[PDB]
RNA sequence: ACCGGGGGCAUUCGUAUCAUUACGCGAGAGGUGAAAUUCGUGGACCGUAGUGAGACGCCCAACAGCGAAAGCAUUUGCCAAGAAUGUCUUCAUUAAUCAAGAACGAAAGUCAGAGGUUCGAAGGCGAUUAGAUACCGCCCUAGUUCUGACCGUAAACGAUGCCAUCUCGCGAUUCGGAGGGUGCCCUGCCGAGGAGCAUCCGGAAACGAAAGUCUUUCGGUUCCGGGGGUAGUAUGGUUGCAAAG
RNA sequence: GACAUUGUGAAGAGUCAGACUCU
């Protein structure tokens, strides 16, 4: 059963520190906890070990990537220039 | 402009009545 | 690009096939392996591997414009393929 | 009196044009450490083709830039092209549909040169409908194929033989006469031409333009 | 009391659509509804050009002119008299006037 | 003071007319335009600031001009009308026609005559708000 | 105390028979296993690291180097990076964006990495507790809690004293203030919210 | 050689606005009904050539097109989707409308991060006025722009729900097709749109080829109204960070 | 700010009568 309606994983926090900072929280917790797929062995299996280290499971791949997200839409956004300037 | 400041005077009206009840 | 699509989905419903690398491994070895389909994820000495294979056997490989994940998923199949290999079309044209 | 100080020099254009005498331009005498030829130098004119080689075509306008200066003459070279806002406003019409097009091509000398390009649906001889437009397919095609036109006709020449080819706007002709196979085009011009990227001057090509 | 078929707009088939601004007042005025113009002058004037072919410095040369699309918001279109009020009968006539 | 004339050579200067409704600039240099042969504005002709742009302003200052021109050898100009442009009028002000006019009756050669209004593609927001300038 | 994570790099001595290791501040992207080239010649890819003048106009790099020779020193921060503005051949210059967004012109020759630096978004995170910045500072230096001025005796601050709890004198100092008075808003050129851009 | 400002993501170009650099000028410039606030000899405004930022895509542009609506317009590349038309292709009633339920949904507004050119609520001044917390002018803050989330309201209008069918004439218009002639023309040519003026009947009328085929009422179906206010208010419920729905 | 450390060349202007001063 649902336990929680809205707080979710930042019910470990009570009833402290303010609504609005919990919520703001909660989004990249949720992040960072997440797991990704790994796009050399293709399974779901990236797990944060630090902030911005990432680990495969699977292929053990050790990958750079963002504090709490495995990418980041910057760095997305860089590595689109850099292969559009190779295409062309 | 006729109504619609009527409008704005009842939702004046509306905050007002909110903060006293609350 | 969609003909191969089409072609692989014949080649599953009509013809033979191994879906795997040790499979594919056995198969061109032993000789029965028209062609030789490889997902674009693939690690590059396991590509290399198999490139190597392929020129020895004499048959075609084809270098799928997809992950093991779209591979699976045209083969059919729930789970993730990053090789496979044709030894009969059937009733399909993927060999030409 | 603030004007006792100028000398007056004599701009001249570069040998495309059968008129060499453009004008009389004007700057402060030499003092210190200002040169007139420094100042003079970098330098833009703006004249008529109708000034300049007193053809028909008085609409297009040409900018020359001065690169040297010998004695009280100005030398000056191709800075950039573009046509009339008179003309311009003119061309465009109601109820026809307009073709602009632009693109950037290559000299041989090592010039880029954009150059923009516009044109109009024309009527045909026996037309009743009053408009006069077409597909959007019709009109990328169109556009494609002046793009094409633009890049054969420049590409493999130099910027004298552009300039040569922009003086009586023969490229617009050969898009008029070539683009009409899809729809018959009508008052195709080269509506403006401008360096995008220019080499390093060369006084040695400047002396043999003048 | 609805006074015009097309209630006032040219707008047909069309959900919305991008609006101008008037020349005299800048009011915004959907492009459809403000009364455009196009003008096509001399850029001398009638009393003029006789001077100013006079004191050309050319054989033969053509005056050139001015052309200007202008579009008028309701409000001051009438107020300039571009158009003016009409009967219940000859508001639906459409032909443009006389020149 | 002037360059040399070959015995009846037209010497070219390039006038700018520059005609808003709320002043008139008529401003003289030379063909390549960074040099200023002589500049007058109605401003500097009226006192009252309502007829900065009045024709009579207008001829004022180009007769002016004329005068300084004809003094410094300069016979002919090259006319560049002018608006407000940008977001504003596009139509030439009042005092561009009287500027006209008077060089031409002062005696310049008039050359070729281009409105230079600066066009956009497209503008930025116009002044007024989106219901306009209610007076 | 780096919210950046370390890249260990190795490469072969050209001189001698033995394997060199490098650490930098990885690029986000960069994973365990990757082959980085570093010259003149090294092509754009995330990782790289080359002269700043053989970048295009816009390319995003990290790591660069303030003068010739020095390794690296500006863009070193989780998720920060420079941008190549323009370029001189003439003079043989580049001008780049620093991440603060003042403009900085080096030469051509300067290097840095391709790409931004790994870990960005740090700074979205409250951290809620106040045992998170204790353990934050724990790890960088003695540089945690930090005490109010008005809230000592005005014999430690020249804030301090006081029936109430107020400066009593204009925050702003000058520039060339004493080592004990130049507290507060230094040089300040102006104070208040920010209205617009700055 | 389909059609389309339909959608999304990158990308190219364009002048203009502002700022600023270089050079010249010389005292006004700006703005108004008239002025003033304001800018200007530290040389403004005006010229010519650059540079930078952000915004916006003029003219073409239309009783033109597309989209369920809101809405949609610089070039090119890529992605998925679609209308009409053609069809002696396939399935064979699979359909219409829909409580509850769900997606989208202008502008303003809220939250977070970037940007901050222009314009600009609030604010401050100069005017006008008996006053002017306004209209007019000047300087501007939020905002206007992008990204990711909220709100779910507009005269969100055609003030006309959707599906099917019948009733008139004319000539134009967008798309596709058929047949002829030389992209254009012709066929009282065929469908699908979007309209216009000859219009039976209808309507209190204005007017409507639908708002007609209704006391000769009755094709199917959803929502809504019951003299004007109190009042979209109080209270209760529910959604929302708030504003509020 | 001045003097010293402080050297070697160009261009401009100003002082002089080949020098000095500045930029």
């Amino acid at each position: 059963a649902k336990r929680t309606k809205k707080v979710g994983i930042v019910g470990k926090y009570g009833t402290r520190y303010g609504a609005s900072l919990r919520k703001m929280a909660k989004k990249l917790e949720v992040a960072q906890h997440s797991r990704y797929t790994c796009s050399f062995c293709g399974k779901e299996a990236m797990k944060r070990k630090a902030t911005g280290i990432w680990n495969c499971a699977k292929c053990h791949k050790v990958v750079a990537g963002g504090a709490y997200v495995y990418g980041t839409v910057t760095a997305a956004t860089v590595r689109s220039t850099i292969r559009r300037l190779r295409d062309l | 402009m006729r109504e619609k400041w009527r409008k704005k005077r009842m939702r004046r009206l509306k905050r007002k009545r909110r903060a006293a009840k609350k | 690009a969609e003909n191969i699509n089409s072609r692989l989905s014949m080649v599953m419903k009509t013809g033979q096939y191994v879906l795997g690398y040790k499979q594919t491994l056995k198969s061109l070895l032993n000789g029965k392996a028209k062609l030789v389909i490889i997902a674009n994820n693939t690690p590059p000495l396991r590509k290399s591997e198999i490139e190597y294979y392929a020129m020895l056997a004499k048959t075609g490989v084809h270098h799928y414009n997809g992950n093991n994940i779209e591979l699976g998923t045209a083969c059919g199949r729930l789970f993730r393929v990053c090789t496979l290999a044709v030894t009969d079309a059937g009733d399909s044209d993927i060999i030409l | 009196d603030p004007f006792s100080r100028k000398e007056w020099y004599d701009i001249k254009a570069p040998n495309m044009f059968n008129t060499r005498q453009v004008g009389k331009t004007l700057i402060n005498r030499t003092q210190g450490t200002k040169i007139a030829s420094e100042g003079l130098k970098g330098r833009v004119f703006e004249v008529s083709l109708g000034d300049l080689n007193n053809s028909e075509a008085d609409f297009r306008k040409f900018k020359l830039i001065a690169e040297d200066v010998q004695g009280k003459n100005v030398l000056t070279n191709f800075h950039a092209m573009s046509m009339t806002h008179d003309k311009l406003c003119s061309i465009v019409k109601k109820w026809h549909t307009l073709i602009e097009a632009n693109t950037a091509v290559k000299t041989t000398d090592g010039y880029t040169l954009r150059v923009f390009v516009i044109a109009f649906t024309k009527k045909s001889v026996n037309q009743v409908k009053k408009t006069s437009y077409t597909k959007t397919s019709k009109i990328r095609k169109i556009r494609s194929e002046m793009i094409g036109c633009i890049e054969k006709e420049v590409t493999g020449c130099d910027l004298k033989e552009v300039v040569s080819k922009l003086i009586p706007d023969s490229i617009g002709k050969d898009i008029e006469k070539t683009c009409s196979k899809l729809y018959p085009l009508q008052e195709v011009y080269i509506r403006k031409v401008k360096i995008i990227k220019r080499p390093k001057v060369d006084l040695g090509r400047l002396h043999d333009l003048h | 009391t609805f006074k015009r078929r097309n209630h006032g707009r040219n707008k047909k088939n069309r959900g919305h659509v991008a609006f101008i601004r008037c020349t005299n007042c800048g009011r915004c005025c959907p492009k459809d509804k403000a009364i455009k113009k196009f003008v096509v002058r001399n850029i001398v004037e009638a009393a003029a050009v006789r001077d100013i072919g006079d004191a050309s410095a050319y054989t033969q040369y053509a005056l050139p002119k001015l052309y200007h699309k202008l579009h008028y918001c309701i409000a001051c279109a009438i107020h300039s008299k571009v158009v003016r009020n009409r009967s219940r009968e000859a508001r639906r006539d459409r032909n443009p006037p006389p020149r | 003071l002037g360059p040399q004339a070959k015995e009846g050579e037209l010497i070219f200067g390039v006038a700018h007319i520059f005609a808003s409704f709320n002043d008139t600039f008529v401003h003289i240099t030379d063909i390549s335009g960074r040099e200023t042969i002589v500049r007058v504005t109605g401003g500097m002709k009226v006192k009252a600031d309502r007829d900065e742009s009045s024709p009579y302003a207008a001829m004022l200052a180009a007769q002016d001009v004329a005068d300084r021109c004809k003094q410094l050898g300069i016979n002919a100009l090259h006319i560049k009308l002018r608006a407000t442009g940008g977001t504003r009028t596009k139509t030439p002000g009042p005092g561009a026609q009287s500027a006209l006019r008077a060089l031409a009756r002062a005696g310049m050669k008039i050359g070729r005559i281009e409105d230079v209004t600066p066009i956009p593609s497209d503008c930025t927001r116009r002044k007024g708000g989106r219901r306009g300038r209610r007076l | 105390g780096r919210g950046a994570p370390l890249a260990i790099i190795a490469f072969r001595d050209p001189y001698k028979y033995k394997t060199v290791k490098t650490t930098v501040v990885a690029a986000e992207g960069m994973h365990t296993g990757q082959f980085i080239h570093c010259g003149a010649k090294a092509q754009i890819q995330i990782g790289n690291i080359v002269p700043v003048g053989t970048l295009p106009e816009g390319t995003t790099i990290c790591n660069v180097e303030n003068k010739s020779g020095d390794r690296g020193v500006i863009a070193r921060a989780s998720g920060n990076y420079a941008t190549v503005i323009a370029h001189n051949p003439d003079t043989k210059k580049t001008r780049i964006r620093l991440p603060s967004g003042a403009k900085k012109v080096v030469q051509s020759v300067n290097r840095a990495m391709i790409g931004l630096v790994a870990g960005g978004g740090r700074t979205d995170k409250p951290l809620l507790k106040a045992g998170r910045s204790y353990h934050k500072y724990k790890a960088k230096r003695n540089s945690w809690p930090r005490v109010r001025g008005v809230a000592m005796n005005p014999v430690e601050h020249p804030h301090g004293g006081g029936n109430h709890q107020h400066i009593g004198h204009p925050s702003t100092v000058r520039r060339d203030a004493s080592a004990g008075k130049k507290v507060g808003l230094i040089a300040a050129r102006r104070t208040g919210r920010i209205r617009g851009g700055k």
